[PDB]
């Protein structure tokens, strides 16, 4: 290859194994926590949605850290509670009774038997007697511990939380929320390495998000060739079927982190499986064997039923779209063809010639996850034979292969065993009735067939059987750069996009909670949590020592108070950066911090709206009498408080005083 | 090679009198330097419970018919035995001046409103002899002498033909949480309860009976997954407390359900003993239990004869 | 003899 | 006084074939690469600066500099806009080869600033003040002269001789300041810059051990020494002989002397035009990828 292409190789390689023992160490760029002051306003807005309940945040990774980490540093009561429900969780992951036996002896001697000698334990006699009976027996089931984790939550749930709520971490909590709140991902935060893969609308390049270091694929697809293949339908159906199958916790899928669209391009970000694809690897290593192919067939089987649990049937189902990762697991990746069947079953014959259902490849007929397995069935006969059961490309021609409508399955007895001769014949049965997979439970119905017998599907969902193939760790793991190749821009010219086309998009850039907060929660939360923590410690000093502090009690009746930008003035600094407070009959308004001083009374505001200014959202107020102010701030969530909150008021003084 | 077995139950229940007993009889007896040392235990002792029961009086208020003794008393408040040596002369004809003081007699008669050592009257009674110079305590002496165990002592003995090592722990509840690490491979467990200690309540608190917390702590052990293996013993100890308590307190007033004959020491005993052998949760298993006395060494003679028997035969390898 | 081509 | 060269047919004939045969590398082969294509923009612009160096610069010499030497065709402003170009492009030339390496160092080493550092539009306003605005900066006071009628023939065109006609201490100066900026500059960073890339791939291919990533690393920097090494050969020779014309002790030159300083003329200049010929022969060897696009096109 020529030296663009391996020092593109090379960068790509090194920036996916850099600093693997320090992830927080892979960050380019800083995450820069708000001030915290952020609480007032932020309590606020997830109080108005009910999101400050203590299943809500003992839920969340990072609020589940802090409030860990509040209890194991900041309150002696509750520091039992958690260590006692951390070890229990360590305890369910124990995968053998042998293990299971030590640890659950030692977790009762340590935080069950010492307590009733001492007689200080606050358990109910039930969940006692529970794991007595269960350990006397010598049965240690991962739910040994489940009636005290439920009395461990209930006791957190009581003046523990409140005091978590009361303390200065729930304000780191809510700094962090803060800032997931606020993300608008461009282009510019990631770096984009050699492209990975094409097709569809667009291409699929690795890159490193700048400010967590973490190694993701982006996707991107062009508006133009939507638009020029009418295919904007799709692209919002792919971010759908994302969205669905990503909020989950199934390893069999390549989730979704984020969405975004840059003016011509639209982006998904998904995990980076860079093992590559399946059939390159089939390629170079050549056909697989039956005890090779259980492992995909069965990581694939728990994959389709955790999409067809959701009601979503993967049309599309090749070697090609099977995604190894880096310990050589696999993945379902492309989500393009995908649709939902749950309102109504579709009927357009989508897929890839040789891998569809025949009720798939009838004109007008309807089909469910049926198509699914019938797919299932021809990739796995092409990891065995190196071809789909009909002919492949080079052998015959497109509509001949399609003749699968009217003929059966070879079912060789040679390279099959009679255990996979009758799972093929299940699965590529021309009736869906009597299909496989198709009748009764559905992913139960091929999980317990005669061919898995041996496999435990516990031990396939927790990934613990060995890989037959590791990628090789020293390359890229895809096709050269060149034999990508890029779509021909020539033939987007004369394709413009208009705002009604724009719009389209308006509501597409996506963010999901659970999977920023986890990236986080790996890469940088302790570095960026320390480094504030020495900031707001020099801020505290410096006020102290030079007075002006933070708040002087936030007034007597203070509804919210925060930063704003008082905006629009020409003959002034255009940003006129200021801290506000809210009062029932007045907005009051503070300069450096010497003294608050009166900005407004509520009885003279006449309207509230939001209004866009440079291109950047903002809060406008008009005034009885012509006056008139604009605010502008920081986090759509403080826009979004500040204005229900400044309506409310008004609202509610104007009423009052009629 | 040497089984190990624990000695078990609440705070002032009598173990480590039991440990003496078992050291007296099947191993070395007390040497002469052994009583010398005791006999600064005596003596503190001594000062603890007359300081205990003049603390009593003030609290309680009870006044006193001897208003010379008062003096006295000022100066027993005085005496602190951290720094602590011999016995002087003016500090036995105090103590002798208080004990025969009927006040302070009617206030240790209401002794059950406040913790106080079993061995008080017979130290009490012994009187000029512990206090004169020439102390020579006998074995009674040594094993009356009361001195709080804390953490886990294992005390390693043998039988006549075979090796069983004892371990003595505390009864408070602060120290019972260091039990956790002596339960590796109990062979057969004893557990102690005071028969007398129905009508005191325990010394950390003053509102839980002693008896509840007993019967507590046993089927907590008895709840024990990993003892199924284990044979357990149920010693009955402080009778000759309890013949007396019984005839002197009626024990409806503790545990009502106690419906028997008042003054039956018999009925009591029987009662207590059915009261404690039902806390076990599966009828399968087997509780031994003996009345005793570790104070008088012929009755631990007697129990300990037939307990090693019932532990060879529990265990044949 | 000064050459002038430069 | 010489009126005309004394320089030998058979060298009159072999030099202009040389140049001949480099011009049509260095057009046929410059103009295809700037046809076929952020380094790209700066490939491109540096072929254009070796495409005019050769085309502008070259035709002149022949018939006034190379095969004759008394006449002179253009006017006095003619010779002087000439001499511009030249300085011009030669500023250029080894300006741009500076801007590739940086531009290329700052890729490779730091790829992240680069990607701030180098942004589309601020690569724009690099290359455009580096090529066609900051040669014509330099070269006003390095170029503007000629027009010294020395010879004897006086009125007869041969006679009219065009040579700077600054002093001898400004001329010598503003030769070296020529010098200075032209060469020890341009060929400091160079210097310096390739040699930080090549350590770079030195240490990839000894933690490289695949044949085929060793291969290109190897050839990657084989060729950056050879960036360099090219660069002085060519470049050297043409910067002694001019400053050689100046940086003399005296005025007296033997008539030997003085033929083998036209000679000198010839070869250095055909060197320098062979320095403005080498850039698509190791742009083609560097990157197959390239080569296969070159060759198509
Ligand atoms: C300092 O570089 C100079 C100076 C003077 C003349 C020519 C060069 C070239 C050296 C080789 N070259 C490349 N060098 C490198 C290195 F810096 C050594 C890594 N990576 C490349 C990658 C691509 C490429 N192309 C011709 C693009 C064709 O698609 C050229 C280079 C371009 C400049
Ligand atoms: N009269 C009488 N006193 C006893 C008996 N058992 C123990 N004691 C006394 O109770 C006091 C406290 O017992 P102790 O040795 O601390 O038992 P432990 O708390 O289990 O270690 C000792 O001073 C003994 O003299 C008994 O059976 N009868
Ligand atoms: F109550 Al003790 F030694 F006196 F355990
Ligand atoms: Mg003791």
């Amino acid at each position: 290859a020529d030296l663009e292409a391996v020092l593109a190789d090379v960068s790509y390689l090194m920036a996916m194994e850099k600093s693997k023992a320090t992830p927080a160490a892979r960050a380019s760029k800083k995450i820069l926590l708000p001030e915290p002051s952020i609480r007032s306003v932020m309590q606020k807005y997830l109080e108005d949605r009910g999101e400050v309940t203590f299943e809500k945040i003992f839920s969340q990774k990072l609020g589940y850290l802090l409030f860990r980490d509040f209890c194991l540093k900041h309150l002696e009561e509750a520091k039992p509670l958690v260590e006692f429900y951390e070890e229990i969780k360590k305890y369910e992951k124990l995968e053998t009774e042998e293990e299971r036996l030590v640890c659950s002896r030692e977790i009762f001697d340590t935080y069950i038997m010492k307590e009733l000698l001492a007689c200080s334990h606050p358990f109910s006699k039930s969940a006692i007697e529970h794991v007595q009976g269960h350990l006397v027996k010598k049965q240690v089931p991962p739910d040994l511990f489940q009636p005290y984790i439920e009395e461990i939550c209930q006791n957190l749930r009581g003046d523990v939380f409140q005091k978590f709520i009361e303390s200065d971490k729930f304000t780191r909590f809510c700094q962090w929320k803060n800032v997931e709140l606020n993300i608008h991902l461009t282009m510019n935060d990631f770096s984009v390495h050699r492209i990975i893969g094409r097709g569809g609308f667009g291409e699929v390049y690795g890159c490193r998000k700048a400010d967590t270091g973490k190694m993701y694929a982006m996707k991107c697809l062009d508006k133009k060739r939507i638009k020029m293949k009418q295919g904007e339908t799709l692209a919002l159906n792919e971010r759908i079927m994302l969205s669905l199958v990503s909020t989950g916790d199934c390893p069999f899928i390549v989730c979704m982190s984020y969405a975004f669209h840059t003016p011509d391009k639209l982006s998904f970000i998904l995990d980076l499986m860079n093992g590559g694809d399946l059939h390159y690897h089939l390629s170079q290593h050549g056909v697989f064997s039956e005890p090779d192919m259980i492992f995909y067939a069965a990581e694939i089987i728990l994959g389709l039923e955790h999409m067809h649990n959701r009601f979503v049937v993967y049309r599309d189902l090749k070697p090609a779209n099977i995604l190894l990762d880096e310990h050589g697991h696999v993945r379902i990746s492309d989500l393009g063809l995908a649709c939902d069947f749950s309102k109504k079953k579709p009927h357009a014959s989508v897929g890839t010639h040789g891998y569809m259902a025949p009720e798939v490849l009838q004109k007008g007929v309807a089909y469910d996850s049926s198509a699914d397995w019938f797919s299932l069935g021809c990739m796995l006969f092409k990891l065995l034979r190196g071809h789909s059961p009909f002919r492949q490309h080079k052998t015959k021609d497109k509509h001949e292969i399609d003749r699968m409508t009217l003929t059966m399955a070879v079912e060789l007895p040679d390279s099959f065993s009679p255990e996979l001769r009758s799972l093929l014949e299940g699965l590529l049965q021309r009736d869906v009735n009597r299909r496989l997979g198709c009748l009764g439970r559905g992913a139960q119905e091929v999980k317990e067939s005669p061919f898995f017998r041996d496999l435990d599907w516990q031990m396939v969902f927790l990934q613990k059987y060995p890989p037959p193939l590791i990628p090789p760790r020293g390359e890229v793991n895809a096709a050269d750069a060149f034999d990508i190749g890029s779509f021909d821009e020539e033939d987007t010219k004369g394709i413009k996009l208009l705002d009604s086309d724009q719009e389209l998009y308006r509501n597409f850039p996506l963010t999901i909670s659970e999977r920023w907060q986890q990236e986080v929660a790996e890469t940088v939360f302790d570095t960026i949590n320390a480094e504030t923590d020495r900031l707001e410690a020099r801020k505290k000093t410096k006020n102290k020592q030079l007075g002006h502090e933070e708040d002087y009690a936030l007034g007597k009746d203070c509804i919210m108070h925060g930063y704003m930008s008082k905006m629009g003035n020409p003959f002034l600094t255009q940003w006129q950066r200021r801290y506000f407070y809210l009062f029932p009959n007045r907005l009051e308004w503070r300069g450096e911090g010497e003294a608050p001083q009166s900005l407004l009374t509520m009885e003279e505001i006449q309207s509230v709206e939001e209004t866009q200014i440079k291109e950047r959202k903002c809060l406008l107020l008009k005034i009885r009498g012509g006056k008139q102010f604009v605010l502008q701030c920081d986090s759509d969530p403080e826009l979004v408080q500040w204005k229900k909150e400044l309506r409310d008021a008004y609202r509610e003084a104007q009423q009052l005083v009629q | 090679r040497e089984l190990k077995l624990l000695l078990l139950g609440t705070g002032e229940s009598g173990k480590s009198t039991f440990i003496k007993q078992m050291r007296i009889i099947h191993g070395s007896g007390y040497s002469d330097e052994d009583k010398r040392g005791f006999t600064k235990l005596v003596y503190q002792n001594i000062f603890t419970a007359m300081q205990a029961m003049i603390r009593a009086m003030d609290t309680l208020k009870i006044p006193y018919k001897y208003e010379h003794n008062k003096a006295h008393a000022q100066l027993v408040r005085e005496v602190d035995v951290e720094k602590v040596s011999a016995f002087e002369n003016p500090y036995v004809d105090a103590i002798k001046s208080l004990w025969n003081d009927p006040g302070i007699q009617e206030c240790y008669d209401r002794r059950r409103e406040y913790q106080l050592s079993d061995s008080t009257k017979y130290y009490l009674n012994d009187l000029d002899r512990v206090a004169d110079p020439a102390y020579l305590p006998t074995q009674q002496d040594v094993l009356r002498v009361r001195v709080p165990t804390t953490g886990i002592i294992e005390y390693p003995f043998d039988l006549q033909s075979v090796i069983f090592r004892m371990v003595d722990v505390g009864g408070q509840r602060s120290e019972r949480r260091k039990w956790i690490h002596c339960f590796e491979n109990v062979t057969s467990i004893m557990f102690l309860v005071a028969l007398s200690e129905y009508d005191q309540v325990l010394v950390e608190s003053d509102n839980e009976n002693r008896m509840e917390e007993s019967k507590a702590l046993f089927r907590t052990i008895i709840t024990y997954p990993w003892f199924q293996n284990s044979s357990v013993i149920l010693f009955l100890n402080k009778k000759d407390l309890l013949e007396e308590k019984i005839m002197y307190s009626h024990l409806v007033d503790y545990f009502p359900e106690y419906d028997g004959p008042q003054r039956d020491a018999q009925a009591a005993r029987e009662f207590i003993l059915k009261m404690f052998v039902d806390l076990n949760p599966d009828s399968d298993k087997i509780i031994y239990s003996h009345f005793t006395c570790a104070t008088d060494t012929e009755n631990i003679r007697f129990v300990f004869a037939a307990v090693k028997d019932t532990i060879l035969q529990l265990n044949l390898k | 003899r000064r050459p002038y081509i430069l | 006084s010489e009126l005309d060269v004394n320089t030998d047919i058979y060298s009159k004939v072999l030099v202009t074939a040389v140049y001949l045969a480099l011009f049509v590398v260095g057009t046929v082969g410059n103009t295809v690469t700037a046809f076929t294509l952020t380094v790209h923009y700066h490939l491109g612009s540096l072929a254009l600066s070796d495409l005019l160096t050769l085309l502008l610069a070259m035709p002149v010499e022949l018939y006034n500099f190379i095969w004759v030497h008394h006449p002179w065709a253009f006017g006095d402003a003619g010779c002087r806009g000439y001499y511009f170009l030249r300085d011009a492009c030669t500023y250029a030339t080894a300006l741009n080869v500076a801007s590739l390496s940086v531009e290329r160092y700052l890729a490779i080493c730091h790829p992240f600033k680069a990607k701030t550092l180098m942004s589309r539009s601020r690569t724009k306003k690099f290359i455009s003040a580096i090529w066609l605005a900051s040669a014509l900066l330099a070269v006003p006071m390095l170029f503007t002269m000629g027009e010294q009628n020395r010879s004897a023939d006086g009125q007869h065109a041969g006679g009219l001789v065009c040579t700077p006609t600054i002093h001898t201490a400004t001329v010598k100066v503003v030769i070296q300041v020529n010098t200075f900026m032209s060469f020890i500059f341009p060929m400091v960073v160079i210097s310096v810059l390739n040699t930080i890339i090549a350590n770079k791939l030195t240490v990839m291919v000894r933690q490289a051990a695949e044949p085929g990533r060793v291969q290109a690393l190897r050839h990657g920097v084989r060729v950056l020494r050879a960036v360099v090494i090219a660069f002085v050969v060519c470049w050297l020779p043409y910067h002694v002989r001019r400053l050689m014309f100046c940086y003399i002790s005296d005025e007296q030159w033997t008539p030997f002397l003085y033929d083998f300083y036209h000679y000198f003329y010839m070869v250095t200049n055909a060197l320098f035009y062979v320095s403005s010929t080498i850039n698509p022969i190791l742009y083609n060897l560097v990157s197959a990828n390239f080569r296969h696009i070159f060759l198509a096109t």
